[PDB]
């Protein structure tokens, strides 16, 4: 065994090795290993992406106009965000400006996705780390109703409702067909909710599972379908016609009325179900404001998102701020440039890829995706990994760094960036949230904080949906209907050689696509995706990424039952298909 | 009264088929899970992880040997000895084969499991291979699309539960009920196709009247699915209704049939 | 003035005359006049249908296959029931037997209509007679929550919900634009609910207004649209294909799944919202179990409905029983024959029509519809009526009688018939309802009883929807897909001369269509509709109809405010377009 | 802020348009009434009856003279001195004329108000007459159909409120947005029409595959409406989708164009 120091941590692979493979309640394929010391505290953590498809290789030779459709299939969970980044990248390369309504509609598509993804993550992915479903069978329905009514105005709170939910769970479990609940961690000492809160939470899990299907009807109106809506280079294909013959063939007043109806219901659900539940989880799990900090008090990154001025990706336009903090210096939020080769770089010295020199990082315009499965001495064989060898290559995920620093991305990162840039809404929301929990600001830099920030962002996004919808309707009232620019649709209009970057804030964090076009075709297409950052393996300096850092120093109550590991990993909302592409 | 055991496994994929499933409007996915089937293994939704999840897998396929349905999303890569997709430290294909051996029948959800989908598009870096090229001794129902329509997925499930039989299939293993006709044979813009009334450039006057998308590359004429009839997201829309031609996403090899914007 | 005796009433038109024109919260055009004595007690009541269109005339010379589509437009509130009666009549005439699935689907169409119509009537039409909307503004939301939760398991009951509903109402009325609530009867002494029950009921009025739109999706699947779905002579047009190519062009598993989802939701709403609200109205308005009896303790009529054995309209097949009671003898439920010329007859001595002898009744196969607007010696003039003259012709509604007896039809009539025939489900339901109210069985024979029975029937129909759906699915599992018989579709196959009767129980009561076909065309088409019975004018013996009888002897608190009149009339759910056709 | 006053009156009618209105899915009719308009008179829904209802009518048309929208459902009969439809003891036409005189604009809901509908079919016993043959000095927007589509009714209302103007109309006064194209020009069975693939008798094999209904009498080729695109009841179906040809119910005189089962 060995030990070394990095980023304030002592990385020590002595002691018992624990493996969690598969990680479940994530998208895609992940393996995690840790070492624990004699006090059952994690002294080493290893994040491993266990899948690869090679979209960057597949994209070569494609028509740039088609690229969005291919890269959309990086992920069906964060569906649409890769298409958005792609059309932004290709428009940046060629020099295309889209009409205002297309920009507004794209912002609606992104905000819709934030609402959907944040909601489903909270309940269906992370929720069972916090809610003991089986313990809900012990709840008093009247006390559940009382609890719910103390937390929210949400209508669905009657004792008979909670009894009916409980009884349905009882009948579901009674024959032993526990389905998704089988062999769970129920009863673990870290489950701290009382039975009534467990029943309330489980009821809400079911309500959210039903309701989430409605949110994406917005994507169906503008994009045809969800998952995987359609887009175009030059704007959106959903032509508008309000008051002319043939409006039946276009986005018309009835279609817009449907969108409005979904927006209102989405905001209502997030504000009255998700928000109170997140605050309740916080109230009953305050120690988790001190667990899983990782890089969130060191290094955080946002590219920013939601340009409100069409075709302007600068600070005055982006409604979600960008910036970087390093070295724990939150008083100096630094600007990010995605073309600067000294800023974003990816390393592969601990990943299953070939570079000509694996000791250096490559900016994505110089990126290389040459897969090389080479695990070295695992305990086992090449087809039987018993223990990854984290001293050599151990993942399908590349290691991104920013100016050589390991960064955390995502809701917590964004919230910190906006807070420290002095965004007033963010400062007021964060301060009021932490006050309600009677916790210091530093409590947000934690596993609990990641959950709270994601919930808050769903509220923010639901508000922005209405703002964007209103902006669209204002344009329509002024007779501005355009949804596509086609001056540069034809390849004969394009530069012979050009390159571009498309960037945004996906639900999980900072997303970039770097594209180079030559002779009408994609010459290079490199993606660096939020879970690539967060789930990153080590670099030549031995620096650890966000997941590994967040797991470090964590106490496990029961080593064989990885609930604490799952809680912290799930708080990042891992998307492994995204991470590897 | 027991519910039929279902094991849902995931190879190389984007998870769109699982997301599509949970969009179901009728029956709700909640009610499928609670009342119609016993979803006994599913990495996306299950409580257990790691060794606890491996115990569930082993227990279900042993206890219910010969009696469970295997749902498969995604596909196995043959490259790098299968280690482009690793499950419990071993190639995914090993888990696929073990799960298939005990199944009474297999549902191949999506174009990935049916044909290959995006990872199998040129130059197929991982040698991603559809399920029916690996599992050759079991009934496989292909439900293609990227992803398939939510209410198609749930209708196929309810058919099987209610009628206690597999759907009748075409020569490719697709259910006749939803894949027997082409998109273009039930498309509401077909009047415009027949009249020579086409969108020629995005957001032109023709686009604003809902004219046919053939000249914009629509692959409806060669694609079998239910999008133009059943539609998407509780009947709200489909690709063509919102102004984009069909990509062909239910058809084998659709990524490599030329540009989406080149005519059939 | 004059006075005479009929049916145990003293009909006396001395004293003050009150006019209510228009009657609102009904379908179509009605005028009501009463005389009241010094004690504010009604001593005379006059029911007038104030519209006519002439469908029976318009149908002459039409193709019998088209008739359903014309007569469906008798009414958009009870939409579908006239189509059903029509296809029954034409099939009866020609000798067509439909396949079992077509019969099952028709039964589903009818049960769906019962659920929809009964729900909307309870809240949107009758509800404001019982619920003081403005008094809801004085409720305590917590006490409203407690009340709701004591009555039902319905989920939507939180104090915050009731506060939100109350605040929406407060905002609605704050600008002085009271809309449908303007100049109502709010504060009348007959409003007996406490404020919390008013708020509960008003919240439910809004929930029902929203929910009702869902119910009719069943009609859209099988019938294309609602209002006014499509039908065919020979079965239904909605061909079924579950497992063959081209199921996308037919009723397939996805369509049937949609139907099932609506059935479950409909039953849930009726059982957990409507039923407890009907009981609550009962609990707070028990004196109305002794008001508005009318003919309901004397003479009631049902034809029966919902043949469970396809093409068999006998007693062993009809799930909703038929029969008649006269002379108050509920021990003698008599069989009804719609071909017998001595049973159903219509009189016009007090209606605006010509007969060769207006002192006799005509069975519908001998029916005549020859409009004759002749109001005679009114107060005012023939185009400016101040008072109808009920001693001569005073309505566009013909006067149906059964064996010369004036009958009540509708949910209360059916309930009494089924109860006294010993239908087990009916006896159990009625006994439990009346036990919960601590009222004798005779309490159902009243204005309150009409309302209670309608709510009962909605629960019954929602249960039957599931039964019929399950029967359909059993047929499909057995490979029985047929939905149309076409061997007698073509006119050359029909008898040169034939006649038929189509009958059912519409939401408001006994419906019949009598059709004669000659030489391929409609020769006669006569309709007798439930509100024709109930809203009937007098006959040559001076016998009064159900509305006029129910209004007799009613005390009015404030003569200028017709709340008691409205309560009793609305309890019948008047449909004036139906009544006059 | 105050909501626009609306007076909704009813002549000879079946009440299907009112029922259609309350079916609206987006916006809900509840939200139209509470938040978008001030529905100040409506016999179907209002609390007040008789003299109290007459007082509402008088008060609203006086206080808001020149400023209310008049919605009309049904039509006036000219026969029997108008006394085929009586309101407050006088011919309905008097109420129509009084209401029309104060209105800023009139919406003729349905084929009754637009054209005549079933009561005007031969031999028109009451001499039922559409609104625009009686009111000749006010803007009248015709929204035909028996009834019109619920979400068409609500979209027209939201258009007017949002954009603060009447919709643009064709030469017959129908809103171009929903009545500019024929049913047959956006019908999903048009592929079958163009291929000569027709239902020939009910429930034949063609019917079970969703073939075209032209030979069964479909009047879609001559009918302008939104049923084949917007569809009915929150997009669930339309007549053709459920297997019956279009009757032509949005067109003037559709009852007297021959049998519904005779070809167009
Ligand atoms: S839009 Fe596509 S599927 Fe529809 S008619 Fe045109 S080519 Fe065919
Ligand atoms: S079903 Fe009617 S509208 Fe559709 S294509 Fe055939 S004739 Fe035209
Ligand atoms: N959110 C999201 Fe998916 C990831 N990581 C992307 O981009
Ligand atoms: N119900 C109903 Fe209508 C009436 N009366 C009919 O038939
Ligand atoms: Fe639905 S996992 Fe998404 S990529 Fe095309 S089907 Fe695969
Ligand atoms: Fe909609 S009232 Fe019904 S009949 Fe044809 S429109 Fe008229
Ligand atoms: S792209 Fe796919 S979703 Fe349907 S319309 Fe074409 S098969
Ligand atoms: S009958 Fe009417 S409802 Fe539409 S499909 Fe034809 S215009
Ligand atoms: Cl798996
Ligand atoms: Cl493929
Ligand atoms: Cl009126
Ligand atoms: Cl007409
Ligand atoms: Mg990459
Ligand atoms: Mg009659
Ligand atoms: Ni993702
Ligand atoms: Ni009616």
């Amino acid at each position: 065994s060995t030990q070394y120091e990095t980023q304030g941590y002592t990385i020590n692979n002595a002691g018992r090795r624990l493996v969690v493979d598969p990680i479940t309640r994530i998208e895609g394929h992940m393996r995690c290993e840790v070492n624990i010391n004699d006090q059952n505290v994690i002294t080493n953590a290893v994040s491993c992406g266990t899948m690869f498809r090679g979209l960057e290789i597949i994209l070569q030779g494609r028509d740039p106009r088609d690229a969005w459709a291919f890269v959309e299939r990086i992920c069906g969970v964060c569906t649409g965000v890769h298409a958005l980044a792609s059309v932004y990248a290709i428009e940046d390369a060629i020099g295309i400006k889209v009409p205002d309504n297309a920009n507004i509609i794209r912002n609606i598509m992104l905000a819709t996705l934030w609402c959907h993804d944040h909601l489903v993550h909270f309940y269906q992915l992370a929720g069972m780390d916090w809610i003991d479903v089986l313990d809900a069978l012990k709840a008093d329905p009247r006390k559940t109703s009382e609890l719910a009514q103390s937390l929210s105005s949400w209508p669905k709170s009657s004792p008979g409702y909670f009894f009916d939910v409980q009884n349905r769970l009882k009948k579901f479990v009674e024959g032993g067909q526990l389905g998704i609940f089988r062999n769970g961690y129920w009863g673990h000492p870290q489950y701290k909710l009382p039975p009534e809160a467990n029943l309330m939470g489980f009821a809400h899990y079911l309500e959210a599972l039903d309701f989430q299907r409605e949110i994406v009807k917005i994507h169906a109106v503008f994009g045809g379908k969800n998952p995987h809506p359609n887009w175009i280079v030059g704007g959106m294909p959903c032509a508008i016609n309000i008051d002319e013959s043939g409006a039946v063939g276009a986005v018309n007043m009835e279609r817009l009325n449907l969108v409005q109806s979904i927006i209102t219901r989405t905001a209502d659900f997030i504000n009255n179900v998700m928000i109170p539940d997140a605050l309740a989880i916080g109230q009953f799990n305050k120690p988790w404001s001190e667990i899983g900090t990782g890089l969130s008090d060191k290094c955080v990154l946002s590219y920013g998102a939601f340009p409100d001025i069409a075709n302007d990706f600068g600070e005055k336009s982006l409604l979600m701020p960008g910036g970087a903090v390093i070295n724990g210096d939150f008083n100096n939020v630094l600007p990010v440039d995605l073309v600067d080769p000294q800023q974003v770089q990816e390393f592969v010295d601990h990943a299953w890829y070939r570079y000509p020199n694996d000791q250096v990082g490559r900016h994505p315009f110089d990126g290389i995706t040459d897969p090389w499965y080479n695990p070295g001495d695992v305990k086992g064989s090449d087809t039987n990994i018993q223990q990854l060898n984290e001293q050599e290559r151990y993942s399908w995920i590349k290691a991104p760094r920013w100016r050589g620093n390991a960064m955390e991305v995502g809701p917590l990162a964004r919230t910190l960036i906006a807070y420290h840039k002095g965004d007033a809404a963010t400062v007021e929301s964060v301060d009021r949230m932490m006050s309600a929990l009677n916790l210091p600001l530093s409590g947000i830099q934690s596993t609990l904080g990641r959950i709270l920030c994601r919930a808050h962002e769903a509220q923010w996004a639901a508000g922005k949906l209405q703002y964007f919808f209103d902006k669209l309707m204002t344009n329509l009232k002024n007779g501005n209907l355009a949804t596509a620019s086609t001056e540069k649709w034809e390849p004969a209009t394009w530069p012979t050689e050009c390159r571009g970057v498309g960037f945004t804030e996906a639900p999980r964090g900072a997303l970039g696509h770097w594209a180079a076009i030559r002779d009408g075709k994609i010459d290079l297409y490199q993606c660096v995706v939020p879970t690539t950052w967060n789930a990153s393996p080590r670099d030549p300096k031995g620096q650890i990424g966000a997941y590994e850092a967040a797991l470090m120093n964590t106490k496990m109550a029961i080593p064989e039952q990885p609930l604490e590991i799952l809680r912290t990993l799930h708080s990042f909302n891992p998307c492994l298909a995204c991470s590897t592409h | 009264k027991p519910r039929i055991p279902v094991v849902w496994i995931h190879g190389l994929e984007c998870t769109c088929c699982t997301e599509s499933f949970i969009r179901s409007a009728h029956p709700l996915a909640k009610d499928v899970i609670l009342s119609l089937i016993s979803l006994d293994y599913d990495d996306t939704l299950m409580a257990a992880a790691g060794t606890q999840a491996e115990e569930v897998f082993e227990d279900i396929i042993t206890q219910y040997n010969g009696k469970y349905i295997l749902a498969v999303e995604g596909n196995p890569p043959l490259g790098e000895q299968g280690m482009f997709c690793i499950s419990s430290g071993r190639p995914f294909i090993e888990k696929l084969k073990r799960a298939a051996a005990g199944a009474s029948a297999i549902i191949a959800w999506g174009t990935c499991a049916s044909w290959g989908c995006v990872q199998a598009a040129r130059p197929n870096p991982t040698q991603a291979t559809p399920i029916d090229k690996v599992i050759t001794d079991k009934p496989i129902i292909k439900v293609p699309g990227c992803p398939p329509i939510p209410d198609v997925m749930s209708a196929i499930i309810t058919y099987m539960v209610t009628f206690d039989r597999l759907p009748d299939v075409d020569r490719m293993g697709r259910p006749l009920m939803f894949y027997g006709q082409r998109i273009h044979d039930k498309c509401y813009r077909r009047a415009h196709f027949d009249a020579g009334e086409f969108v020629q450039s995005w957001d032109d006057d023709a686009a604003r009247k809902g004219y046919c998308l053939y000249k914009m590359g629509c692959k409806g004429p060669t694609t079998y699915n239910a999008c133009s009839s059943t539609r998407w997201n509780d009947g709200v829309s489909f690709p063509i209704q919102s102004g984009h031609g069909c990509l062909g996403c239910a058809e084998n090899g659709f990524w490599d049939r030329g540009s989406f914007y080149s005519r059939v």
